[PDB]
């Protein structure tokens, strides 16, 4: 809940709502996507693969 | 969560370190300091104090 006159928002970066056009609104969030990195496991290659 | 940074969970959870204290504990007040150096034996606790 924004007091109507704002249009941007964040709290350290951005965590922009509001449609900006002129003829509506929409409190619309924003967030990534689950990024990651990605880790394998292995037993060793010269004993499986 | 922010872009770019993430926070790897601990290898070993709360409950495992629980475990751990747990069991310190009750080796140290049935077999006084044995333990530590081999095999627990059983000792009761007023003459492992004395
Ligand atoms: C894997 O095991 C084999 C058989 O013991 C050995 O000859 C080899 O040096 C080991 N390491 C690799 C990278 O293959």
């Amino acid at each position: 809940k924004f007091l109507p006159f704002q249009q941007f928002g964040r709290d350290i970066a951005d965590t922009t709502d509001a449609v900006r056009d002129p003829q509506t609104l929409e409190i619309l969030d924003i967030t990534p996507c689950s990024f990651g990195g990605v880790s394998v496991i292995t037993p060793g290659t010269n004993t499986s693969n | 969560k922010f872009n770019g940074l993430t926070v790897l969970p601990p290898l070993l959870t709360d409950e495992m370190i629980a475990q751990y204290t747990s069991a310190l504990l009750a080796g140290t007040i049935t077999s006084g300091w044995t333990f530590g150096a081999g095999p627990a034996l059983q000792i009761p606790f007023p003459m492992q104090m004395a």
